[PDB]
């Protein structure tokens, strides 16, 4: 939900 | 009174003696005290962080006003600013325990701007960990709605900018200052009836703000009105000489045009009537208004989490839109019902649908190095450029610290966060590489770019679309969606748990313009409509939504802040 793609 | 009062009205009670900029400070520091600290009715928690310069730097405001020398259009005028934010003198935790005691060195670049323009910065506001999630509760806790108790101010999973929309909202400042990595900018305004700009590659300087994903990290500032969201895009929109932290400045790989190309020569001209939209053809994404069936029919769809699903939009939001799309079509607009590639061929939701981890277009080696090695940098090199003497390494960082669970609540869905983020101080005790040296960086950056092109760009051209619209949010999450079961699955679905887009919206530097739709009937939850557009099409998305605002009043005030 956060860092970049996952 | 300043409830509800736009910078025009301020500035003009400024010049007419009305008013002086100390009494506009005491003014919000009034509803703050009666509506945001501890120990009141509401108890919104919106603002965390107090700037207890305020008074002496709206006295040199008046000072300079007295003699005939303003600064500008916004020397007096008080805002707040996301805890993510470098402003000097004050702390910059990002909502985590592990940098609670950190101390700006210095001001960010928008903060900087705002300074130089007499602005003044009443305090920071709420946010998760590290901006690392929505709603979940960080150092100083989370910021409650002041529309319904019962429902969260920002989406759960991606929407830590929640103190800025809970504090604009309720007339805390005349603006506010936001951050968006996913949907934390374009989440948070929707749920608090916010206008919200979240501009195109390189546009607005990241320097001085903490970073969760350099590659995504946006600012994003805040206005109950378009008129007023101009005001400031006036005075932060300029060219940085300092490109440290900026990650897409940075890079040569990738034409990245200045700031002072893509802005126009006054933003408030913008503004405009419905005449704007005459002649003009939106593209509204079927998924993102109950038409698309197809949404989530492939085998294993999604890319982690509830994406690539079918997104149920809440009744009462339906309504609003038709009325959105009925005042479009009676101003000479034509909306168009259309799929949405961007967010397809990002999560696969259909047969033959790609996604970003198997289309090929960027590395799967990339997409590793997006999250770990270049956010590591990204925290590292933050820390090395403010210069703090007592926390200026990530090594040196309590890595239990940076998130650690809230007790008592259900555990995070995406996965475990506390060694996640501990993750972070176990590379950079190993040896963090810097931007410059990630071998991936080259073929991603210009991947990411080369997906715009296919899936927005040449598909908005082809289909002689003018811009790109659908309700910002799909549904709002319950209050308690932290600690019950079925408030979760509300909270956590797609199109709830993150704003519409997903992580497509910033992952490909897609510019947008969030405005408010209206009310929701039933739970007195306000939505918003987002305008989406090609990269650097920035002035005509915001003379859009500008126009579509004239058509109509679908802001209200806060009922659970009414004027003093």
């Amino acid at each position: 939900p956060p860092l970049a793609s996952k | 009174e300043v409830t509800e009062v736009s910078i025009a009205e301020l500035r003009d009670a400024l010049e007419s003696g009305r008013t002086t900029a100390v009494e506009l400070v005491q003014a919000y520091l009034a509803r703050i005290d009666a509506y945001d600290a501890p120990g009141t009715p509401t108890a919104l928690n919106a603002v965390v962080v107090r700037n207890p310069d305020a008074l002496a730097e709206a006295q040199a405001s008046d000072a300079r006003r007295a003699r005939g020398e303003p600064l500008g259009p916004l020397d007096g005028i008080p805002y707040t600013a996301k805890d993510s934010y470098l402003v000097k003198g004050l702390t910059a935790a990002s909502g985590s325990p592990a940098f609670k005691d950190l101390v700006a060195q210095r001001d960010a670049f928008t903060v900087e701007r705002l300074r130089a323009a007499g602005a003044i910065c009443l305090g920071k506001t709420n946010m998760p960990p590290m901006a690392n999630g929505g709603m979940q509760r960080g150092v100083y806790g989370r910021a409650e709605s002041p529309y319904n108790a019962a429902y969260l101010t920002a989406p759960f999973a991606s929407g830590s900018s929640n103190g800025a929309g809970t504090a604009t909202a309720a007339s805390f400042a005349a603006f506010g200052l936001a951050e968006e990595t996913w949907s934390s900018g374009r989440g948070p305004a929707s749920n608090n009836g916010l206008c919200a700009y979240t501009p195109s590659r390189g546009v607005i300087s990241v320097r001085g703000n903490w970073p969760l994903t350099p590659t995504m990290d946006v600012v994003v500032p805040y206005a109950r009105s378009m008129a007023d969201l101009l005001e400031i895009l006036d005075v932060v929109v300029a060219d940085d000489p300092d490109t440290r932290g900026d990650l897409w400045r940075m890079q040569p790989w990738v034409p990245i045009p200045k700031a002072s190309e893509v802005r126009p020569a006054s933003y408030p001209a913008l503004a405009a009537g419905a005449e704007a939209l005459a002649g003009k053809r939106f593209g509204v994404p079927r998924m993102f208004i109950n038409a698309d069936p197809d949404a989530g029919t492939s085998e294993s769809p999604g890319i982690g989490g509830p994406t690539g699903q079918r997104i149920h939009t809440r009744p009462s939001v339906i309504a609003l839109w038709e009325q959105a799309r009925k005042a479009l079509e009676a101003a000479g607009a034509e909306v168009i019902e259309v799929d949405f590639p961007l967010v397809s061929n990002c999560e696969g939701d259909r047969p033959g649908a790609p996604t970003v981890f198997n289309r090929g277009l960027v590395s799967k080696e990339f997409l590793h190095d997006e999250l770990w090695e270049l956010s590591a940098w990204g925290f590292d090199d933050f820390l090395r450029a403010n210069g703090d003497p007592k926390l200026n390494r990530l090594a040196d960082v309590d890595g239990p610290q940076i998130f650690p669970h809230d007790p008592g609540t259900l555990p995070n869905r995406e996965g475990d966060l506390a060694a996640g983020m501990d993750e972070y101080v176990r590379m950079a005790e190993r040896g963090i590489k810097p931007w410059d040296r990630i071998a991936t960086l080259p073929d991603g950056l210009r991947g990411l770019e080369e997906t715009r092109r296919i899936d927005l760009e040449e598909w908005m051209r082809r289909l002689r679309l003018d811009a790109v619209l659908f309700p910002t949010v799909a549904d709002v999450g319950p209050a308690d969606a932290d600690v019950n079961p079925a408030s979760a699955d509300i909270a956590w679905s797609n199109g709830v748990w993150v704003a519409n887009g997903n992580l497509a919206i910033r992952h490909l530097g897609v510019p947008t313009v969030t405005v408010p739709m209206g009310v929701m009937a039933d739970i007195g939850m306000p939505v918003g409509l987002t305008f989406a557009g090609r990269a650097y099409d920035d002035s005509a998305l915001l003379r859009f939504a500008a126009a579509f605002e004239s058509t109509g009043s679908r802001r209200i005030v806060p009922p659970r802040t009414p004027p003093l």
